[PDB]
């Protein structure tokens, strides 16, 4: 009664509608990010999708050479996938042109933020008339993206023993509600979850073991990690070192997580961009690799 | 009877744990350690739980005569 | 006129007294932090050093394979340089059994974390009566270790406009002091340094890029970068997709860094552990790897 | 003269700059892809200048009848 070690049960499933993908260092997290959508819209072309980014470098652009913006626009080759490319920092900055009790209160830039991204997903819907059933973020490299999930437990920590220089504890009142609506979905493990994208090596390992945590105590779902640029270097054509390595720590990840779904991918030679490659090497997720068999596959990639 | 065998106990034991957790390779046995780490990191808590139990029955005592 | 391509100029110094060591991901910081002290403590003997960790994971008793604790020990082959591992964070939490206006500056927290430290050095200078002429500083893996050195300039912006209810504005002018005796040494070119460690990837060149500026708006002396764990998969014994990414890179980052001194470390077969491995390893600091010549040096390390 | 021609100027420039760098790959051209940011870096802050300069000018003849 072992746990499949691959995405299926995900790409799968009907009931989620919120997929957080992330992961600190050149590790994949976007390839992977850019993969879970593209495998979630192949398998159920009824419902419709959109895979959106918070980095500025627009990176999801990269990804598939289009250039997306702030207007959800559908992937040229699909049919159920929309990328929607968006900096709330930039636009949070503008209606605020005060804060103060913002970088006092740990967690509300966040929330606001978030929330300015929502906003410009229910306009997206309107003026397109098109609903989402499910999202997937791209969460943004540095910073805790998501930490507002706290916000609520603390601005109750700080209400009962602490105190128009009273109409911001009225819009504040206002908010710890905004967030623990939402906190109270996402912390749903089957509305929505996290997916940990990591390299097999020891700081990636501590980093994403730390992050895992993270979610652990924000109460958020997370159930599985993609352990990304692995070479099975022995099931080459022929003859290293540091698969050696690799391998050491994979079967140490095995160990630790054994309730987790823990999906291997290849190290293919170069680049993986573009529709045909990424929908090529993101099948890998749903069915696992197979170094002996599926060999070949990552030879077409450029 | 619990706010000493308690925070003994576990202060103890956290600081038993820390001393063994730092004879083992973070690296060889990154399983092992790190699973030691996410306890330590509970009993972090419930000693700071037992830091707010032990000063909430202070702060009761001389606020009711 | 170029610069070369190594640390020479660096380990050849002799009035500097303060390097630190620093990158995120796993790309070598520990290994590199030990190195450049070794080459550091091999070429200038009359000198006596002193390489520190705050890291709580113990890394450099890791490195070297032996049991470095609070007590300033020394390398167990060598004789003038010196291992402290030490962690502040519990210290200073524990004459802390308030500090509500730290977590309300940013930036106070960490000095009081440093200070924290020096102290455990004069301490040791003192119950050893050894003076250490240089130390080097193996940079904490997460957070921004030294960020402090901002506080002086912001505890002025919220002075002339700002307020025992005062006993409060009195230890903290006595602060804003004991920082910027410090901030000014750092802030010599001529005493201390900053040293980057990086993968030569995206995203990790973009980190330490990111880095390079925090540190050049703290004034502090920013001058090289050392790429590690490279291939030159070309001058093996014989037939390296990555390698030539990585190479892609590599030029990328000599024309964006002309001026500084980017030095391109080898990739090992193996663990680099131990004086003998970590000297053997360190030379190729002081005088550039050549993959031709030195091909071999690489593969007596395990 | 100078809150208006310089305020646009360089939030005009930049405004420009930032569309040009959308054009390049931050992975083929990571080189000069950075140099432009590092500039982007600067103007945002001299523009977060002349945001100040502009406002101390005011908080300057209200304060002085
Ligand atoms: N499994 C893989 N094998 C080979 N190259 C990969 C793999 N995954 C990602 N890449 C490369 O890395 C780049 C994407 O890196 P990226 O995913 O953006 O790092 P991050 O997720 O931290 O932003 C692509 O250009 C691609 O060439
Ligand atoms: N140039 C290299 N070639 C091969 N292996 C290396 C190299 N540099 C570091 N390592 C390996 O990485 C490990 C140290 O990683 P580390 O330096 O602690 O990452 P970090 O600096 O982010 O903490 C060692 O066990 C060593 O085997």
């Amino acid at each position: 009664l072992t746990v499949e070690p691959n995405l299926h049960s995900l790409i799968t499933s009907t009931t989620h509608k919120w997929i957080f993908v992330g992961g600190k260092g050149g590790v994949g997290k976007t390839t992977s990010s850019c993969s879970i959508a593209i495998q979630m819209a192949l398998s159920q072309p009824n419902k419709q999708f959109l895979l959106i980014s918070t980095d500025p470098a627009h990176n999801l652009s990269d990804a598939f050479g289009e250039k997306f913006g702030k207007d959800a626009r559908k992937v040229t080759g699909m049919n159920n996938l929309s990328c929607m490319e968006i900096d709330p920092s930039a636009a949070l900055k503008d209606m605020n042109d005060l804060a103060d009790l913002t970088g006092s209160i740990p967690g509300i830039d966040e929330a606001l933020s978030f929330m300015e991204v929502m906003k410009h997903i229910k306009r997206q819907e309107q003026d397109e008339g098109e609903t989402f059933d499910t999202v997937i973020f791209d969460t943004a490299p540095t910073g805790h993206t998501l930490r507002f999930l706290q916000l609520p437990n603390t601005l109750s920590k700080l209400l009962e023993k602490f105190g128009g220089n009273v109409d911001i504890s009225g819009k504040l009142n206002e908010l710890k509600a905004n967030v623990e609506t939402i906190r109270q979905q996402f912390t749903d493990p089957d509305l929505t979850t996290f997916v940990c994208v990591c390299i097999s090596e020891f700081l990636s390992l501590y980093e994403t073991e730390r992050l895992i945590q993270e979610l652990i105590s924000y109460d958020m779902d997370v159930n599985s990690i993609i352990v990304n640029q692995l070479l099975f270097a022995e099931n080459d054509q022929e003859h290293q070192a540091r698969w050696k390595m690799q391998k050491k720590y994979l079967d140490q990840i095995d160990e630790l997580y054994e309730d987790f779904h823990v999906v291997k991918m290849p190290l293919c030679a170069g680049e993986i961009r573009g529709l045909n490659n990424l929908t090529k090497f993101s099948q890998f997720l749903n069915k696992e690799y197979n170094p002996i068999t599926d060999g070949k596959v990552i030879y077409e990639l450029e | 009877n619990e706010l000493s065998k308690k925070y003994l106990a576990k202060v103890k034991e956290r600081h038993e744990l820390k001393e063994f957790n730092n004879s083992i390779s973070a690296q060889d046995n990154y399983a092992k350690w790190t699973k030691n780490n996410r306890k330590l990191d509970s009993l972090d808590k419930e000693i700071n739980n037992l830091k707010d139990e032990i000063q909430s029955e202070n702060k009761a005592f001389q606020a009711h005569l």
